[PDB]
RNA sequence: GGGGGGAACCUGGGGAACUGAAACAUCUCAGUACCCAGAGGAGAGGAAAGAGAAAUCGACUCCCUGAGUAGCGGCGAGCGA
RNA sequence: UGGUGUUGGCUCUUGGUCGCGCCUGCGUAGGAUAGGUGGGAGCCUGUGAACCCCCGCCUCCGGGUGGGGGGGAGGCGCCGG
RNA sequence: GGGCCUGACUGCGAGGCCUGCAAGCCGAGCAGGGGCGAAAGCCGGGCCUAGUGAACCGGUGGUCCCGUGUGGAAGGGCCAU
RNA sequence: GCCCGGAUAGCUCAGGGUAGAGCAGGGGAUUGAAAAUCCCCGUGUCCUUGGUUCGAUUCCGAGUCCGGGCACCA
C-alpha cells in the first residue's frame, strides 16, 4: 500500500460500526486521490448465491445521487454481494446519508420471500481510492 | 391399493382446503389429476388437483 | 460408598426405567416403560487428608463438599488443638459444623 | 446421660409376592405384609419462599362435605386429589 | 465403553471454528498464470522505480508471490486491437 | 363405438332389507353448486353379489372450539385423511 | 417417515472448458494349439426435465429409479 493510504488507514479503526452519519463526515477525509471520487456501498446479502428467484436485482432513483441524475442499476453477483454508486466525493456531507439510506431502503425492498439470515449481513460505505467503514444499515 | 394403485387428496386449487380422497393408478396415470369439484368452502365448482395424501 | 461426614449425604434408593420408542414430541406413538427396577445412587464419596496441628485428620465426604473441608480448617485456626490425638481433633472439627 | 422392655397406636430407613388385569411384561395388589431404627402417653405436623383467582383466604392436626368430582390410566384392569 | 467428578504441573504436536492480515485462480483468442461482479484516468518512487545477489515458497513448468543485500528515476494502466 | 364431461358431488335423508350386539345393505325426496340432453329426464362411481379390519395410540391438512390469574403460547377438541 | 447418496459405452468404472480408462467384441501381428503379449477401431441428451454461465456430466431447483443409512409401527 502506498503512503497517501496508510495515512488514511489511521481516521478508520475496524472494530467500530459507524453511523450512516458518521460514515457520511468521513467520506470527504476518505478521498485523498486527484480527482473527484465516488463512495460506494457495499452489502453482503444473507441469501444463496447459486440460485435464481432469490436474486437480488432493480434500479433505485437516488434524489441526489450520482453527479455524473438518479436511477442506478444493481445486481448482486454470484458471491453474496451487491455493489453500487451513492455520488461523488464531493456532494455535502447530509446529501450522501440520504443516498446511502435511499439505496439501502431499495435493497430492503428487493429482498426475496424465501431468503434465510439477517440479508443485510454487513454494509460498508467506501470511497474509490479509499478504505472501508461498516455501518448500521 | 398397491403401490402403483396408489390413494391420493383432491385439494380446492382456490382455497387450497383438501376436500375429497380418491385413488388413481400412477403408471396409467403419471400426471396430477386435475378434476373440477365442488368446494363446500367456496360454494362453487372448482378444479381440484392432485396432492400427496 | 456411605455417608458424606460434612453434609450427611448418604445413598438414596431409585428406579432405573427401561423406556422404548418414540416420544410424541417427535411425532411418535409414545413411550412404552419396558421395565423398572430399583437401584442406588451413592454420593461421590472420596478422601479428603488435612494436616491440623501437625497431625493428618481424613475425611470421607461427597466430592461437593471437599471445600467445606478446608474452611473447618481455616475455622480451626483460633483453637487450643494442640496436643490431641487426630480423633479428638476430628471431634472438634466437626463441632465447627 | 445412654443401653433394655412395652398389646396395639406413631413416625423415619428399607420393602415383597400370591393376586387383579379372566394369559402377561407397563399397571394392580401396595408403600400393603414384613424387617430395622426411633418416640411416647401419644406420635407425626405446625405459624406460609402456602393456597389459587376470590380485587380472596390466613399455622398445623382431626371429622363431615366437596367427590368417585377434577384428573391419572397397556385411556385396559383399575387408581383417585 | 464415551462424557464428567475425585483430577494436578510442564512441555511437543494436531484438527474445528470465529476475527484480522497476506497470498493462492493457467480451456481457448492473446502482451500472459484473466476468480466474481462493482468503482474507475490515474496510480506506484526520497515512506526509494529499472534490472541484480539470498530467495518463504507456489507451480498448470511459462511463470505467480514475498521479506531482505545491491539500487538512484522510471515502471503500470486509460488507449487498443 | 363416438361426443361433451367429473354426480367416483357437498348438506341431509322419508321408508325399509338384514340382524343378539356392533356392523352390513337399499333408498325416493328436499337444498347447494354442477354434467349431459331439444326435452322427458338421468347422474351421490363401476350388471350384481368377494377385493376387508372395531376401538386404542399417533401422523398430516383444515377449522379457530378450549387455552389452568390475564394476553398470548404449549397442548388439546372438532372436520378431513 | 427422515438423513446421506450413486446413474457417465455391452459390463465395471474415475472426472465449471473434455469426454475418456480396464476387459468384453471386431480387424491385424504372432502361434502346432489355448493363451499371454502387441498395434488399430468402435461402444454416448454423462437418469429426466427445468434454470445459471459465453457455454457444462460438472453449479443449483424439480423429478424418476435402483443403492446405503437411521428410526418407528396403532
Ligand atoms: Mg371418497
Ligand atoms: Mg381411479
Ligand atoms: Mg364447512
Ligand atoms: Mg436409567
Ligand atoms: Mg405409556
Ligand atoms: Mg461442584
Ligand atoms: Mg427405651
Ligand atoms: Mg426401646
Ligand atoms: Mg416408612
Ligand atoms: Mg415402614
Ligand atoms: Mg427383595
Ligand atoms: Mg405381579
Ligand atoms: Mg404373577
Ligand atoms: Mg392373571
Ligand atoms: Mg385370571
Ligand atoms: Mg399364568
Ligand atoms: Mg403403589
Ligand atoms: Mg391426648
Ligand atoms: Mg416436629
Ligand atoms: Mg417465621
Ligand atoms: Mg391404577
Ligand atoms: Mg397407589
Ligand atoms: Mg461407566
Ligand atoms: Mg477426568
Ligand atoms: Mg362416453
Ligand atoms: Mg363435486
Ligand atoms: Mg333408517
Ligand atoms: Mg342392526
Ligand atoms: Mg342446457
Ligand atoms: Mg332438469
Ligand atoms: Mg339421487
Ligand atoms: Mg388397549
Ligand atoms: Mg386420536
Ligand atoms: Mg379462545
Ligand atoms: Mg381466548
Ligand atoms: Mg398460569
Ligand atoms: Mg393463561
Ligand atoms: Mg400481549
Ligand atoms: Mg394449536
Ligand atoms: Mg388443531
Ligand atoms: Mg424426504
Ligand atoms: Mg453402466
Ligand atoms: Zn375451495
Amino acid at each position: 500500500h502506498g503512503k497517501r493510504y496508510r495515512a488514511l488507514l489511521e481516521k478508520v479503526d475496524p472494530n467500530k460500526v459507524y453511523t450512516i452519519d458518521e460514515a457520511a463526515r468521513l467520506v470527504k477525509e476518505l478521498a485523498t486521490a486527484k480527482f473527484d471520487e465516488t463512495v460506494e456501498v457495499h452489502a453482503k446479502l444473507g441469501i444463496d448465491p447459486r440460485r435464481s428467484d432469490q436474486n437480488v436485482r432493480g434500479t433505485v432513483s437516488l434524489p441526489h445521487g450520482l453527479g455524473k441524475a438518479g436511477r442506478i442499476e444493481f445486481r448482486n453477483d454470484k458471491t453474496g454481494a451487491i455493489h453500487a454508486p451513492v455520488g461523488k466525493a464531493s456532494f455535502p456531507p447530509e446529501k450522501l446519508a440520504d443516498n446511502i439510506r435511499a439505496f439501502i431502503r431499495a435493497l430492503e425492498a428487493h429482498k426475496p420471500e424465501g431468503a434465510k439470515g439477517t440479508f443485510l449481513r454487513s454494509v460498508y460505505v467506501t470511497t474509490t481510492m479509499g478504505p472501508s467503514v461498516r455501518i448500521n444499515p | 391399493a398397491s403401490e402403483v394403485r396408489i390413494k391420493l387428496l383432491l385439494e380446492c386449487t382456490e382455497c387450497k382446503r383438501r376436500n375429497y380422497a380418491t385413488e388413481k393408478n400412477k403408471r396409467n396415470t403419471p400426471n396430477k389429476l386435475e378434476l373440477r369439484k365442488y368446494c363446500p368452502w367456496c360454494r362453487k365448482h372448482t378444479v381440484h388437483r392432485e396432492v400427496k395424501i | 460408598s456411605k455417608v458424606c461426614e460434612i453434609s450427611g449425604k448418604r445413598p438414596i434408593v431409585a428406579n432405573s426405567i427401561q423406556r422404548r420408542g418414540k416420544a410424541k414430541r417427535e411425532g411418535g406413538v409414545g413411550k412404552k416403560t419396558t421395565g423398572i427396577s430399583k437401584r442406588r445412587q451413592y454420593p461421590n464419596l472420596q478422601k479428603v487428608r488435612v494436616r491440623v496441628a501437625g497431625q493428618e485428620i481424613t475425611f470421607r465426604v461427597a466430592a461437593s463438599h471437599i471445600p467445606k473441608v478446608y474452611e473447618l480448617v481455616e475455622r480451626a485456626k483460633g483453637l487450643k488443638l494442640e496436643g490431641l490425638s487426630p480423633k479428638e481433633i476430628k471431634k472438634e472439627l466437626l463441632k465447627l459444623l
